[PDB]
């Protein structure tokens, strides 16, 4: 009634209840759920908690290294970009009839991380054996503490929910083995990983350590000059993440042959064309490594595309896509008051003092974000 | 030439001092400051909050500011004034119709005065919306003063709203 820009949609003040979110068999009501969320609606806290925990109990029962059949659509970083996530399922297909694999990094940097998680866990519960989620570097306490996710959780829900999320993250598998050809992982390789059994042997159920194999899988990048490196050296220390390694073309090639794999699919690195295909293996004539990245116009400034991988009938097709409009948030989810008030204080004070003295670009954006790719203290 | 009633934190001196400053500003010597006279100040025109203050000061709502309203208006910022008094003032920046609640459209317009073109109107509208949703503890769709203070009490911006007279 008083409202100024009446065109703009007003967010549901309603919070979805258990009966609106689960049907009688216990199945999630995703269509209802997707819609509420897109209108920036919230759930009752208890219903949110149910989703996170029911999803976590599924993950808890999955192996470190999933065995995944093709056809499959594989996806990179999401980073809270919920409205692009919507576009993504449009492009990659309905989870109802599509097998999906997500390579982690669902939260942080995007102001809709909690929505992504919610929707994702919802889908996992519904499609326990056809939708698969892995762990990115951001799925942990350390980074969420440091970035906005912890904060996002408190504003929209509670800390009690953030914690439930932290426990759910510890359950996230580390790697997939796709169609018996592809090792799929968030970051990359580790000096401490020679075989796939090496992966199976880890205790994943914890906050990722600052050193070691579980750290490396989540954190590794390839060399900046990957494929054209001057030495046949495998791992060097990752001077860009602050931890873990750069791995070299020989490193990947040694590991691929030793384990009879075709390639490695990974996310973890922003890409302008939403994907990057690396040097073909000399043996197979197939790219030894592929980066995939699913946050278009990342951080609203890269103006990059995002992509997904759709493997089917022996063809690895890359579908790209652009960003989709989304609601504005003040940084760190500030309200207009906390934001404007001190400006007010200054400005009126300024006024009165006065009155009383009457008498005597991708690569550009890539460069600006290097500290944030790196590890928090 | 009758005497003048008012309520404020000042003594005879500070009031007398303020009176000299008031006379200096009253060019037409009408006895009540117009907005034109205020805006005669060089520093003042660079300031989006000026007419708010003036509108807040103008207790009787006649469009000028007589000396009583001038004093009581300043008294808000007196070092002797308390937390609530200063906050109540702030509130009234946003409460344009002075009805005692901050409505949606109101909060928008006032913010718009301060950010101008640094924001698309749709963006502004959204943060404006979500702010209320999260602060309207009573479900009415606007903001009481009680709820206002709920958000900002911890900010101690009131400590910054002080002038030496
Ligand atoms: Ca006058
Ligand atoms: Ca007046
Ligand atoms: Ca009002
Ligand atoms: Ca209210
Ligand atoms: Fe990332
Ligand atoms: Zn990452």
């Amino acid at each position: 009634t008083d409202r100024v820009v009446k065109a703009v949609p007003f967010p549901p003040s309603h919070r979805l209840t258990a009966k609106e979110v689960f049907d009688n068999d216990g199945k999630p009501r995703v269509d209802i759920l997707k819609a509420h969320l897109m209108k920036e609606g919230r759930l009752e806290e208890s219903v949110a908690l149910r989703i996170i925990t029911e999803g976590a109990s599924i993950l808890r029962q999955e192996k470190n290294l999933l065995d995944i059949d093709a056809p499959v659509t594989v996806c990179g970083d999401i980073h809270g970009q919920f409205f692009d996530l919507m576009k993504l399922f449009e492009v990659g297909g309905s989870p109802a009839n599509t097998r999906y694999l997500f390579l982690g990094d669902y939260v942080d940097r995007g102001y809709f991380s909690i929505e992504c998680v919610l929707y994702l866990w919802a889908l996992k519960i519904l499609y326990p054996k056809t939708l698969f989620l892995l762990r990115g570097n951001h799925e942990c306490r350390h980074l969420t503490e440091y970035f906005t996710f912890k904060q996002e959780c408190k504003i929209k829900y509670s800390e009690r929910v953030y914690d439930a999320c932290m426990d759910a993250f510890d359950c996230l598998p580390l790697a997939a083995l796709m169609n018996q050809q592809f090792l799929c992982v968030h970051g990359g390789l580790s000096p401490e990983i020679n075989t796939l059994d090496d992966i199976r042997k880890l205790d994943r159920f914890k906050e990722p350590p600052a050193y070691g194999p579980m750290c490396d899988i989540l954190w590794s990048d390839p060399l900046e000059d990957f494929g054209n490196e001057k030495t046949q050296e495998h791992f060097t220390h990752n001077t860009v993440r602050g931890c873990s390694y750069f791995y070299s073309y020989p490193a990947v090639c040694d590991f691929l042959q030793h384990n009879n794999l075709l390639s490695i699919l990974r996310a973890h690195e922003a890409q302008d064309a939403g994907y990057r295909m690396y040097r073909k293996s000399q043996t197979t004539g197939f790219p030894s490594l592929i980066t995939i990245f699913s946050a278009p116009n990342y951080l609203d400034v890269y103006n990059n595309k995002a992509a997904v991988l759709k493997y089917e009938n022996n063809v690895m097709n890359i579908r790209q896509f652009n960003c989709s409009p989304h609601p504005y948030w003040l940084p760190n989810f500030m309200d207009v008051f906390t934001w404007s008030l001190p400006f007010v204080g200054e400005k009126v004070t300024e006024m009165l003092v006065n009155v009383l003295n009457i008498c005597s670009s991708f690569e550009e954006a890539k460069g600006l974000d290097r500290i944030n790719e790196r590890m928090p203290p | 030439s009758y005497p003048l009633e008012m309520c404020s934190h000042f003594d005879a001196d500070e009031i007398k001092r303020l009176g000299k400053r008031f006379k200096k500003l009253d060019l037409d010597n009408s006895g009540s400051l117009s907005v034109e006279e205020f805006m005669s100040l060089p520093e003042l025109q660079q300031n989006p909050l000026v007419q708010r203050v003036i509108d807040i000061f103008d207790t009787d709502g006649n469009g000028e500011v007589d000396f009583k309203e001038f004093i009581e208006g300043v008294s808000q910022f007196s070092v002797k004034g308390d937390k609530e008094q200063k906050l109540r003032f702030a509130f009234r920046i946003y409460d344009m119709d002075k009805d005692g609640y901050i409505s949606n459209g109101e909060l928008f317009q006032v913010l718009k005065m301060m950010v101008g073109n640094n924001l698309k109107d749709t963006q502004l509208q959204q943060i404006v919306d979500k702010t209320i949703i999260n602060a309207d503890k009573d479900g009415d769709g606007r903001i009481s003063f009680e709820e206002f203070c709920a958000v900002v009490g911890g900010l101690d911006i009131h400590k910054k709203m002080v002038v030496d007279v």
